C-alpha cells in the first residue's frame, strides 16, 4: 500500500499525551446535563479565597485552635514584637497547609501579589494603632520599629471597620519564583509592632487576639505541575 | 445600611447589626423546569405552610466550647406541616434561609464561624469501624465538637481542630460561611439553594448538608457582666417540592 | 428475642442397680449463647462431669447434653440444676427412673 | 474532509495545527485541553449587596 | 447422607470461652471439634482410624482460620452496641449419581436473615445488616471465589472421598434396650411408659396398644447420648385398671420384628 | 472542507500606574465579617509604575490539572498453581486505592469526565530447582463485566465467551493496550462524597460504596501453558477528559486508612517554629 516509515518514539507509553483511541462502548447515550451551582473552570479562582493562617505555631499549641490568634495585650510593650516571618508561600510552615499553599504544592512556580488581612477581635472599647511592615530580601529582619518603618508598611487604626489589609507586590528580578524557595530566589518577610499601644477602660478583659487571611490577587499564575510532598502511602488498599 | 428585614409566610425577622446577607454560589432558589425533570406526576407545593421560620433550640456558650453541629434536613424533620409532608412522600425539594442570633454588650469578646457543608461525610473514632445515625445526627438537638481526641465507641472523632472530615478547619472558608465578632454584628445570615447531584432525593436516607458553628476566638469577659450568652438558629425552607405520595413512614 | 429452655433426663444404660450407667442432662431450645448446666447427687453436685461442645439446631436452636458416669441406686439418685438469663429460678428437674 | 484548523501555544514579547476525527463517538476525541475562562465572584464576593471598593464595608 | 457445618460467632465471650467454634457433621453424626483457644481442628477417633499426614487434617485448619477472621471481622461492620451472635450452616449432599446440591445460610441473633448466591458468588438477604456485612465481606478481595470452591469442588470432593475411604463406619444399626413400666398417678389413672435405649439409626416409631387396639402416640421424646446411639422415651396417661393388657408396638432399623414387650 | 478555529488567550490583569492621595476613599479598611473577599490591588495601597503582563493562567485549567494517566490498580497472577484462585486476577473499578489520584479528584464534589484506560502486563519465571526452556511469547484477556453480570468461576469455565461483554487480547512485546469509555452513570455526575445511608430507616452501608456500580475487570493468561510456571503483574492506568467538577473543598490534611471510608487519625495542623518572631538570619559575614 502506501509507503511509510516509523520514527523514534514509536510503541512508547507517555503519560501525559493525548491521542484518539476506539471506544468500548459504541453509541452510549449518556444522562443529560445538570445545572448545578458552583462550577469550577480555573484553579486560580480557589487560591483567590482567603483562609486563616496559623502564625503562632509553637510546641503545645500545634493541636489546638491558639494556633490561629496572636496575642495582644495593654501596657508598655512598645519594645517587643507583635509577630514575624518569612514570605515562602509554598514552603514555610506557616503558609504551606492554606489553600494557596496546598494549590501551590502542586506546581514548581509562582508569580504575582499577595493579600494579607488582619482583624482585631478585642472588646468595642479597645483602641489601638499597628504598624504592618514588609521588607523585600537582601539584609536581616528589622529588629525595631525604627528599622521596619524604612520598608513598604501601613500604620492600621482599629475603629468600627475591624479588618485592614496589607498587600504585598511584585519586586523580584525574575519572571517567576520556584516554589522550594532558596536564597537565590527570596522574597522578603514580614513584621508587626505596636504603633501607639492599646488603651481599655476598667470591667474589661486584659488580653485581645489579632487573626491573620491570606489570599492571591487578580495578577497571580503558577506552573509548572509536579506532584504534591504531602500524602503518602505505605501500600495498596488505603 | 444595618438594619434588615426578612419576611416568609407569616413570619418575620428584624435586625439592626446586620452585616450583609450571603447567597451561596450566586443562586437563589428556584423551583424545577420541564427540561431537567425525570419524574412524571404532578407534585405538589405547599407553599405558605412549609415556606416558614423554625426556631431550634439554644445552645450556650461558655468559655471553653469547642462548637456544635446540625444536620439538614433531619433537623426539621418535627416541624409541623414541612415535616409531615416529609413523612407522606417519596422525593422533596428545598432551598434554605439560615438565620444565626447571638448578642452580648460592648464589654465583651468572640468571635465565631458560621459555615455551611455540602455532604459533610463524618468519620469514626475507631478507624477499622462504622458510624451510628444516633452519633451523626440528634434532631434539633446540636451535637458537640471536643477538644482533644475522643475514642469512645461507635462516635464521630470529634476533635474540632479536624472538624470530623479529616481537613484543617482554617480551610473551612472555602464554603459559603460568615463570621460573628461580637463588637461588629449579632446576627448572620445565608441564603443556601438546593445542591446535588440528582434533581429530586429522599429526605430521611441523605443529609443534603451540615451546619457548623465553631468558636475561633473565645468568650471573654471580666467580673460584671453577664455570664450567660446563649446562640440561637432559625431556618426557613423556601421553593419546597414533594413528589410520589403514598402510606407514611416509620423510625 | 430469646428462647426458654427445655430439660430432659435419662440415661444410657438400662438403670439396673448395682449396674453402673451413663446419666444424661439434655437441654434443647435457647438462643443466647451461654448457659449453666450442673448434676447433683441428692444435692451433691458431681465433681467428674463432663460436656460436648454445644451445637445447633436447624431452628437455630442451641442444644447440649451433660454425660456423666454414676450407680443407679434404690437409697440415692440425681438431679440436674440449670441456670439461664431468660429464667428468674435455676430449674432442678430430678432423674426419673423410668424416661 | 472535515479538517479543523487552530492555533497553537506560542509565546508573546506555520503557528497553527490540523486535526481530524476518526471515531464515531465523541468520548474517542482527544482532551479539550484549550479552553480558557474564569468566573472568580462567584466563591470571592457571593454577597446580595454590591460592595465597591472606596468605600466603607459597614454604615 | 450430606456433609455440613456449624460456625458460631459470639461478640463478647466470657473469660476463658473461645470467641469463634466450628462443628462438623455428616450424615446424622458428628466428626470434628474446633474452636479459636488451640487454632487446629481435632478428630473423633471412630471414623478414619487413619491420622492423616497434616494433609486432609490442616486444610480443614487451613479454610477454618480464614472463616474464622471472616467472621470475627463481620462484628466492625455494625454500628450497633447490643451484645451479637452471628451462626452459619453450611455444606453439600449427594445427587442421585452425582450434581451435588450445596447449602450455605447464616443467621443472626436467632433469625435467618442471608445465605449464598451461586451465580455471582455472592452473600445476599434483605435486611440491612445483611448488606452491610455482605459488602465487608466481599470487600476483603478474595473471600467470593474461595467460598465458591468450598461450595461446588471441595464438599462433594471430601464427600465422596468419605463415601469410600472408612464407609465401614456407616452400619450402625442396634437394636434398642426398652423399658416398659408404670407410674402410679392421682387417684382413677396410671401412666404407662416406654422407653429404648442405644439404638444407633434416628428413626423409631412409638405407638401404644390397649389390647389388640391402637390407642396414639403418646409423647415420644428423643435424645442422643455420649456415644452416638439415641434414647426414646415416651409417656401416656390411662386407665388405673387393665393395666396389664398394654403391650406397646416398637419397630427400629435394629429390630427385625415389631417388639412388642411385656410388663 | 476546513473550519477554522478561533480560541481566546486568557492573560492576567496589567498594572496601572498611581501617584500620591489624600481623600476620604479607603481601600484597604474592610470588614471580613461580611464573607466578601477583598478586591485589593496593589496600585491602591502604594505608587505604582506601568506594566503589560503577558502571563497566563493556562496551566491552572481543570482540563490541564487533571488530564494525567496514574496508577490505580495492582495484581498479580500465574499460569499454574495448587490454588486454582491465584490463576487470574479480578477487581472492582474505582479511583481510591491510589492515593496520589485520589486526593486530587477529591478536590470537588461533583465530577463528569469520559476515561482512557491503559494497561501494563510484564511477566516473569518462577525461581525453582531447574531453568533452560523454550517459550512462545504470552497473551493475556481482559474483560470488562458491567453490574449484574455473570462472573467466571476460574480460567476454564464458559463465562469467557465474551459473547456481550468487551474484552482485550494481547501479546507480549507490541505497544500497551488503550481503550475509552464514556460517562456512565445513573446520576448526573459522579460523587466523591456522599452524606447519606443505603436504607430508608438510616442504617446499612454508610458513605461512597452505596453509589458505585460501575463494573470488574478480570485478567487471564489464553495460553494455559508452561510446564514450569510462570507469573505475570498487570498496572491499570486511568485519564479522564472532557471534565467537568462542582463544589471545591479543602484538601485533606491526615492520611487514608481504607479505601471505602474516610475514617483518620488525628494529626496537628502543622509543624512547629521557635517562636512567634523567629526568623533565621541569611546574610551573614
Amino acid at each position: 500500500g502506501l509507503p511509510v516509515m516509523n520514527t523514534p518514539g514509536s510503541n512508547q507509553f507517555l503519560t501525559s499525551d493525548d491521542f484518539q483511541s476506539p471506544s468500548a462502548m459504541p453509541q452510549f447515550d449518556v444522562t443529560p446535563e445538570l445545572n448545578i451551582p458552583g462550577e469550577v473552570q480555573n484553579l486560580m479562582e480557589i487560591a483567590e479565597v482567603d483562609s486563616v493562617v496559623p502564625v503562632n505555631n509553637v510546641e503545645g499549641k500545634l493541636d489546638t485552635m491558639e494556633i490561629y490568634r496572636i496575642p495582644v495585650q495593654s501596657g508598655n510593650h512598645q519594645s517587643s514584637q507583635v509577630f514575624g516571618f518569612q514570605v515562602q508561600p509554598g514552603l514555610d510552615n506557616v503558609f504551606k497547609h492554606t489553600l494557596l499553599g496546598e494549590i501551590l504544592n502542586y506546581y514548581a512556580h509562582w508569580s504575582g501579589s499577595i493579600k494579607l488581612t488582619f482583624v482585631f477581635c478585642g472588646s468595642a472599647m479597645a483602641t489601638g494603632k499597628f504598624l504592618l511592615a514588609y521588607a523585600p530580601p537582601g539584609a536581616n529582619a528589622p529588629k525595631s520599629r525604627k528599622d521596619a518603618m524604612l520598608g513598604t508598611h501601613i500604620i492600621w487604626d482599629v475603629g468600627l471597620q475591624s479588618s485592614c489589609v496589607l498587600c504585598i507586590p511584585w519586586i523580584s528580578q525574575t519572571h517567576y519564583r520556584l516554589v522550594q524557595q532558596d536564597e537565590y530566589t527570596s522574597a522578603g518577610n514580614v513584621t508587626c509592632w505596636y504603633q501607639t499601644g492599646i488603651v481599655v477602660p476598667a470591667g474589661t478583659p486584659t488580653s485581645c487576639s489579632i487573626m491573620c487571611f491570606v489570599s492571591a490577587c487578580n495578577d497571580f499564575s503558577v506552573r509548572l505541575l509536579k506532584d504534591t510532598p504531602f500524602i503518602e502511602q505505605s501500600a495498596l488498599l488505603q | 445600611d444595618r438594619v434588615r428585614s426578612i419576611t416568609l409566610g407569616n413570619s418575620t425577622i428584624t435586625t439592626q447589626e446586620s452585616a450583609n446577607v450571603v447567597v451561596a454560589y450566586g443562586r437563589w432558589p428556584e423551583y424545577l423546569k420541564d427540561n431537567e425533570a425525570t419524574a412524571e406526576d404532578q407534585p405538589t407545593q405547599p407553599d405558605v405552610a412549609t415556606c416558614r421560620f423554625y426556631t431550634l433550640e439554644s445552645v450556650t456558650w461558655e468559655r471553653d466550647s469547642p462548637g456544635w453541629w446540625w444536620k439538614f434536613p433531619d433537623a426539621l424533620k418535627d416541624m409541623g406541616l414541612f415535616g409531615q409532608n416529609m413523612y407522606y412522600h417519596y422525593l422533596g425539594r428545598a432551598g434554605y434561609t439560615i438565620h444565626v442570633q447571638c448578642n452580648a454588650s460592648k464589654f465583651h469578646q468572640g468571635c465565631l464561624m458560621v459555615v455551611c457543608v455540602p455532604e459533610a461525610e463524618m468519620g469514626c473514632s475507631q478507624v477499622d469501624g462504622t458510624v451510628n445515625e444516633h452519633s451523626l445526627s440528634e434532631g434539633e438537638t446540636a451535637k458537640k465538637f471536643a477538644s482533644t481526641s475522643t475514642n469512645g465507641t461507635n462516635t464521630v472523632q470529634s476533635i474540632v481542630t479536624n472538624a470530623g472530615m479529616g481537613v484543617g478547619v482554617g480551610n473551612l472558608t472555602i464554603f459559603p460561611h460568615q463570621w460573628i465578632n461580637l463588637r461588629t454584628n449579632n446576627c448572620a445570615t445565608i441564603v443556601m439553594p438546593y445542591i446535588n447531584n440528582v434533581p429530586m432525593d429522599n429526605m430521611f436516607r441523605h443529609h443534603n448538608f451540615t451546619l457548623m458553628i465553631i468558636p475561633f476566638v473565645p468568650l471573654d469577659y471580666s467580673s460584671d457582666s453577664s455570664t450567660y450568652v446563649p446562640i440561637t438558629v432559625t431556618v426557613a425552607p423556601m421553593c419546597a417540592e414533594y413528589n410520589g405520595l403514598r402510606l407514611a413512614t416509620s423510625l | 428475642i430469646q428462647r426458654t429452655p427445655k430439660i430432659q433426663v435419662y440415661s444410657r444404660h438400662p438403670a439396673e442397680n448395682g449396674k453402673s450407667n451413663f446419666l444424661n442432662c439434655y437441654v434443647s431450645g435457647f438462643h443466647p449463647s451461654d448457659i449453666e448446666v450442673d448434676l447433683l447427687k441428692n444435692g451433691e453436685r458431681i465433681e467428674k462431669v463432663e460436656h460436648s461442645d454445644l451445637s445447633f439446631s436447624k431452628d437455630w436452636s442451641f442444644y447440649l447434653l451433660y454425660y456423666t458416669e454414676f450407680t443407679p441406686t434404690e437409697k440415692d439418685e440425681y438431679a440436674c440444676r440449670v441456670n439461664h438469663v431468660t429464667l428468674s429460678q435455676p430449674k432442678i428437674v430430678k432423674w426419673d427412673r423410668d424416661m | 474532509m472535515g479538517a479543523q484548523v487552530s492555533t497553537q501555544k506560542t509565546g508573546a514579547h506555520i503557528i497553527h495545527y490540523t486535526n481530524i476525527n476518526y471515531y464515531k463517538d465523541a468520548a474517542s476525541n482527544s482532551a479539550n485541553r484549550q479552553d480558557f475562562s474564569q468566573d472568580p465572584g462567584k466563591f470571592t464576593e457571593p454577597v446580595k449587596d454590591i460592595m465597591v471598593k472606596s468605600l466603607p464595608a459597614l454604615n | 447422607l450430606s456433609l455440613l457445618y456449624h460456625l458460631t460467632a459470639v461478640s463478647s465471650p466470657a473469660p476463658g470461652t473461645p470467641a469463634f467454634w466450628v462443628s462438623g457433621w455428616l450424615g446424622p453424626q458428628q466428626y470434628l471439634s474446633y474452636n479459636s483457644l488451640r487454632g487446629e481442628a481435632e478428630p473423633c477417633g471412630a471414623w478414619v482410624w487413619e491420622n492423616q499426614v497434616s494433609w486432609y487434617w490442616e486444610k480443614e485448619t487451613t479454610d477454618l482460620r480464614i472463616k474464622e477472621k471472616l467472621f470475627l471481622e463481620a462484628f466492625k461492620a455494625l454500628g450497633g452496641k447490643g451484645p451479637y451472635t452471628l451462626q452459619g450452616l453450611l455444606g453439600c449432599e449427594l445427587g442421585p449419581d452425582n450434581t451435588s446440591v450445596p447449602t450455605a445460610k447464616f443467621a443472626l441473633n436467632g433469625e435467618e436473615f442471608m445465605n449464598f448466591d451461586l451465580k455471582q458468588g455472592t452473600w445476599g438477604g434483605d435486611w440491612p445488616e445483611a448488606l452491610a456485612i455482605s459488602q465487608r465481606w466481599q470487600q476483603q478481595d478474595k473471600a467470593a471465589n474461595k467460598e465458591l470452591t468450598f461450595l461446588l469442588f471441595s464438599c462433594p470432593h471430601r464427600l465422596r472421598e468419605h463415601l469410600e475411604r472408612g464407609r465401614g463406619n456407616l452400619e450402625w444399626k442396634e437394636p434398642p434396650s426398652m423399658r416398659l413400666k408404670a407410674r402410679p398417678s392421682s387417684p382413677g389413672f396410671s401412666v404407662l411408659t416406654c422407653s429404648a435405649f442405644s439404638f444407633y439409626p434416628p428413626e423409631l416409631q412409638l405407638r401404644f396398644l390397649r389390647n389388640g387396639l391402637a390407642a396414639g402416640t403418646g409423647q415420644g421424646d428423643f435424645g442422643p447420648n455420649s456415644d452416638g446411639s439415641f434414647h426414646a422415651s415416651s409417656s401416656l396417661t390411662v386407665k388405673s385398671g387393665d393395666e396389664h393388657h398394654y403391650c406397646c408396638i416398637v419397630q427400629h432399623a435394629g429390630l427385625a420384628q415389631p417388639l412388642r414387650v411385656e410388663l | 472542507v476546513v473550519e477554522a478555529v478561533e480560541n481566546a488567550v486568557a492573560r492576567v490583569a496589567d498594572t496601572i500606574s498611581s501617584g500620591p492621595s489624600n481623600s476620604q476613599a479607603v481601600p484597604a479598611l474592610t470588614a471580613v465579617e461580611t464573607g466578601h473577599t477583598s478586591q485589593v490591588t496593589p496600585s491602591d495601597t502604594i505608587q505604582t509604575r506601568h506594566v503589560r503582563n503577558y502571563h497566563s493562567r493556562s496551566e491552572s485549567s481543570i482540563e490541564n490539572f487533571l488530564c494525567r494517566s496514574a496508577c490505580v490498580y495492582m495484581g498479580e497472577y500465574h499460569t499454574t498453581n495448587t490454588d486454582t484462585s491465584k490463576l487470574f486476577a479480578s477487581w472492582t473499578i474505582n479511583a481510591r486505592r491510589m492515593v496520589q489520584m485520589r486526593r486530587k479528584l477529591e478536590l470537588f464534589t461533583y465530577v463528569r469526565f469520559d476515561m482512557e484506560v491503559t494497561f501494563v502486563i510484564t511477566s516473569k519465571q518462577d525461581q525453582g530447582t531447574q531453568l533452560g526452556q523454550d517459550m512462545p511469547p504470552l497473551t493475556h484477556q481482559i474483560m470488562y463485566i458491567p453490574p449484574g453480570g455473570p462472573i467466571p468461576k476460574s480460567v476454564t469455565d464458559y463465562t469467557w465467551q465474551t459473547s456481550t461483554n468487551p474484552s482485550i487480547f494481547w501479546t507480549e512485546g507490541n505497544a500497551p493496550p488503550r481503550m475509552s469509555i464514556p460517562f456512565i452513570s445513573i446520576g448526573n455526575a459522579y460523587s466523591n462524597f456522599y452524606d447519606g445511608w443505603s436504607h430508608f430507616s438510616q442504617n446499612g452501608v454508610y458513605g461512597y460504596n452505596t453509589l458505585n456500580h460501575m463494573g470488574q475487570i478480570y485478567v487471564r493468561h489464553v495460553n494455559g501453558s508452561s510446564p514450569l510456571p510462570m507469573t505475570s503483574t498487570v498496572r491499570m492506568y486511568f485519564k479522564p477528559k472532557h471534565v467537568k467538577v462542582w463544589v471545591p473543598r479543602p484538601p485533606r490534611l491526615c492520611q487514608y486508612k481504607n479505601a471505602s471510608t474516610v475514617n483518620f487519625t488525628p494529626t496537628n495542623i502543622t509543624e512547629k517554629r521557635q517562636s512567634i518572631n523567629y526568623i533565621p538570619e541569611t546574610v551573614k559575614p
